[PDB]
């Protein structure tokens, strides 16, 4: 008899609570910060100012990353509601193959089932080590990736001595020809170079989520 | 070292020795159940993001579900309307479990840990840690011992009283996906991402017997009511049924229309139907005995994740992605 | 290796039964407790709590 | 005779289109609850509006003009008259509304969530409706739209014959709030929205061009092309024969007013066309 109206009292405070968190659910972006062993991961965290999560807000926008921690991944599919997936492998470590291996793994994030429309921010560490074994060494890329004697630099990108440019520009086209193969237009890649005392990572992934989430509402409403 | 082909070879000419005849053929004259309709009873809505788990009490009235925004909801299916809400402390959960008694509940996730809840006092009571992989499923096998499966290859059998384990279980070489136990909550099976099922002594701590029938890894797994059978499921889009005395497989159910995965398995009180659900966003029953179809369950907009049969067997709950429950009858 | 070696020969020392008495015990469990699940058989809506 | 005939065959299949596309979107809307969006609320007060003057005004009028002879009384010509006005003014503020909706949706990602709310979708529906029927019943119901010219005290004397007649202060007001204020905000929005697309397509292409705007002038150009089209010349000559005695004749506006009538035909046909709406069309019939 009066269980009923109890119940009924109790079911509409706890509907009250739940519309009160469900603003606070909205509000937030969620991120995924995934990137190869020994690749830097945890430098860009540290000095941007089993898991780990951190808090951080630009320009009253609450921002929630992620630090996941096998090589077979299960788990992934877990990750299907995120805003972007921040990736970071280290442009140095091309002989020691790393490289290779980073490469294979971004083929495998890219073109998952579950993963058909999260965009990839890359982030391409250590450029000094890059630089100063790309000019100061008598070991070249070549020789570990032969193809880097037929490609010459765009001639619109910018750029120095002319070869550390060209090494870098031809990592990056290496992501790119793998991220421009597949997923139609419904997501896209953002290459970054980045070294340890760069400062200005905050800024870029807040422009790149807004530009995220710019192309979405654009291609939902049929203008792109 | 290469006696351990000559144990496999006696193993596969005991088991080729054993079968004298078919599941089909014993059975192929029996009449059909014919089609079964079945239509929504009850829809209950209040999460926000997508479910991975469920599970009914025992006394068929309440039910608890884990969803993804991090907060562990109790309904009660007869009036449609909630009992407790339960934040958590980290978001992702993959697991949920009900106690017998109907006093605890407990739920882990991606975190390495298992977390323990006292509904009668809605505070956190234990935490157990030793794991070092993700939770993939847990069981309440009595008020003070609990048994989980997790992400590293190992099954453990706690003690909630201390918080240590008390007996490893350990085989398996890739990870482990779900486990169920025996109606007399004296064994219990395992399936792995391995393509093997095992069958453990929950006493003894020791295998007993695998099982090898399938291809890819398998992702859901319930016994017979009658406890000497289970049937499991995986990705090639194939149920299994399995025998523990025979010590192999007796009928396969498969379909050419399907192509997809299969994310949960359960029986009917009787053991005559066997429901499944699939990632085409619904569900399908089939007959265990003749391997026939008889029924499906559509009105899911995304891929079905959960599913359990009441103990009485008077409804059956479906959970999907787009954050809704159903109930079926 | 030999903790591998120890499980097969464990496991291949157990009694076996034919394959149809198992299916004739399962036939007969299904058909004798054919006649008590809601689900199978459509009971009146006096004792259906979902309607 | 054959003239009279052919009207009648065109106008019916007109009729039967406008309730026909706006009771299967509504119905499409209300059965599934994979389509109730926020923005999905003014699609159906939009459709329900069209539905209710396609269903009320327009075989009325088709009678008016068929018969040449008006059978009912004063009461239902000013109540006919004033339904009219009530869903043509009430049908295009939601278009606005909807224009607006997309051009915050566009510009300010981060704040498009909180702005708009289940809360105050329903407040802005109500005031849209609530300021339309301000301007249709309040005077019409009550005789200030009332001429007074020697042709006009005629009409409303007579129990006949039930034509538009009215004053300049009444015509102009309700045009500017009926079309001209609505339709600069339309430019305004969809200038922006074109110009952020064109700087969205700009960087897409400096920044992959190498291995790899026409989509959205068409969108625009069709959106904003069949809306003009449709209201603008009647929304001209409303004024101007008002402005100056005997200029346009009485046929040609009649002609003009239908024409506008048409646009509840199309909105179905512009702003449904999703994968999500045409699934649910395919499922239900
Ligand atoms: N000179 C130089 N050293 C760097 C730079 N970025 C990273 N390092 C070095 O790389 C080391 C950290 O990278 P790793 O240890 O490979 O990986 P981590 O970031 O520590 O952790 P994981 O990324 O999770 O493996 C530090 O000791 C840094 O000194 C850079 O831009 N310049
Ligand atoms: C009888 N037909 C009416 C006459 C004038 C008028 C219409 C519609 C909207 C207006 O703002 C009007 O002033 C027409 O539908």
């Amino acid at each position: 008899r009066n269980e009923e109206k109890a119940q009924r009292e109790a079911n509409k405070k706890i509907e009250k609570q739940l519309q009160k968190d469900k603003q606070v659910y909205r509000a937030t972006h969620r991120l995924l910060l995934l990137g190869a062993g020994e690749s830097g991961k945890s430098t860009i965290v540290k000095q941007m100012r089993g898991i780990f999560e951190t808090k951080f807000q630009v320009d009253k926008v609450n921002f929630h990353m992620f630090d996941v921690g096998d090589e077979r991944r299960k788990w992934i599919q877990c990750f299907n509601d995120v805003t972007a997936i921040i990736f970071v492998v280290a442009s140095s470590s091309y002989n020691m193959n790393r490289l290779q291996e980073a490469l294979n793994l971004f083929k495998s994030i890219w073109n998952n089932r579950w993963l058909r429309t999260i965009s990839v921010i890359l982030f391409l560490n250590k450029q000094d080590l890059l630089a100063e074994k790309v000019l100061a060494g008598k070991s070249k890329i070549e020789d570990y990736f032969p193809e880097f004697a037929r490609y010459t630099t765009p001639e619109d990108a910018t750029p120095e001595d002319p070869r550390v440019t060209r090494a870098k520009y031809f990592i990056r086209d290496e992501f790119l020809r793998i991220s421009t193969a597949s997923g139609d237009g419904r997501h896209y890649c953002y290459p970054h170079f980045t070294c340890a005392v760069d400062t200005e990572n905050i800024r870029r992934v807040f422009n790149d989520c807004r530009d995220i989430i710019q192309r979405m509402h654009l291609r939902q409403y049929e203008l792109l | 070292r290469q006696e351990a082909e000559q144990l496999k070879n006696q193993i596969r000419d005991a088991r080729k020795a054993c079968a004298d005849a078919t599941l089909s053929q014993i059975t192929n004259n029996i009449d059909p159940v014919g089609r079964i309709q079945m239509r929504t009873r009850r829809t209950l809505r209040g999460h926000l993001a997508k479910i991975y788990a469920m599970h009914w009490g025992t006394d068929s009235r309440l039910l608890v579900s884990a969803s993804q925004d991090g907060k562990l909801i109790i309904w009660d299916s007869y009036t449609t309307n909630k009992v407790h809400a339960i934040p958590l402390r980290s978001s992702w959960v993959m697991t949920c479990a009900y106690a017998p008694s109907g006093n605890y509940v407990a739920c882990g996730g991606l975190d390495n840990i298992c977390s323990i809840y006292n509904l009668k006092t809605v505070r956190v009571s234990r935490e157990l840690a030793g794991h070092t992989g993700y939770l993939s499923c847990c069981r309440f096998l009595d008020d003070n011992q609990i048994v989980t499966s997790s992400g590293d290859t190992t099954c453990a059998l706690w003690d909630i009283e201390t918080g240590q384990q008390t007996t490893t279980f350990t085989g398996h070489t890739g990870d482990v996906m779900s486990l169920s136990l025996a109606p007399d909550t004296r064994l219990f099976v395992s399936g792995a991402c391995d393509a093997s099922a095992k069958l453990w002594d929950v006493r003894e701590g020791m295998c007993r017997q695998t099982f090898t029938g399938h291809e890819s890894d398998i992702n859901a797994i319930c016994f017979f009511p009658n406890g000497n059978a289970f049937a499991t499921g995986s990705d090639d889009a194939t149920c299994r049924l399995f025998d523990l005395r025979a010590d192999q497989e007796l009928m396969t159910y498969s379909h050419d229309n399907i192509i997809c995965g299969i994310t949960s398995v359960s029986f009917s009180k009787s053991g005559r139907l066997l429901l499944a659900g699939y990632d085409d966003f619904n569900c399908n029953v089939w007959d265990a005995l003749k391997a026939d179809r008889a029924g499906v369950l559509a009105g899911h907009d995304n891929r079905v994740s959960c599913l359990g049969v009441t103990d009485d067997g008077m409804a059956v709950a479906t959970g999907s992605w787009d954050s809704f429950l159903k109930i079926w009858n | 290796a030999r903790k591998l070696v120890e499980q097969l020969k464990m496991e291949a020392n157990i009694d076996r039964i034919k394959v149809s008495k198992a299916a004739a015990d399962l036939m007969a469990y299904c058909e004798a407790h054919a006649k008590e699940d809601p689900l199978l058989t459509p009971v009146p809506a006096s004792e259906n709590p979902f309607r | 005779e054959v003239w009279v005939v052919g009207m009648g065959i065109v106008m019916s299949l007109i009729v039967l289109a406008i309730v026909f596309g706006n009771v299967l979107v509504i119905t499409a809307i209300a059965k599934f609850e994979r389509l109730q969006t926020v923005t999905n609320y003014f699609i159906t007060s939009l459709a329900c509006a069209d539905l209710v003057m396609g269903l009320a005004v327009v075989p009325f009028g088709a009678a008016h003009i068929l018969t040449k002879t008006w059978t009912f009384g004063n009461f239902w010509c000013e109540f006919w008259t004033s339904i009219d006005v009530l869903c043509v003014t009430a049908s295009i503020e939601t278009l606005c509304v909807i224009a607006v909706d997309r051009y915050f949706a566009i510009t300010s990602p981060f704040k498009y969530q909180s702005l708009l709310t289940k809360n105050k979708a329903r407040v802005i529906i109500l005031m849209v409706w609530i300021v339309s029927g301000l301007t249709s019943f309040l005077p019409i119901q009550m005789h200030w739209y009332r001429a007074t010219h020697q042709e006009a005290i005629n009409c409303y004397a007579e129990e006949t014959c039930c034509d538009f007649f009215t004053n300049q202060a009444y015509a102009i007001a309700s045009s500017i709030v009926s079309f001209y204020v609505p339709l600069v905000i339309m430019v305004f929005v969809y200038s922006r929205v074109f110009q952020e697309a064109k700087r969205q397509l700009q960087k897409i292409d400096k920044s992959e061009g190498r291995f790899h705007e026409h989509k959205a002038l068409k969108t625009l150009g069709i959106i904003m092309g069949t809306f003009t089209l449709c209201w603008l010349p009647f929304f001209i000559v409303n004024i101007v024969h008002v402005i100056q005695d005997n200029l346009i004749r009485k046929e040609v506006y009649i002609l003009l007013n239908w024409i506008g009538y048409v646009n509840s035909g199309f909105n179905p046909l512009i702003y449904c066309r999703s994968p999500d709406f045409r699934i649910a069309f395919q499922e239900l019939l």
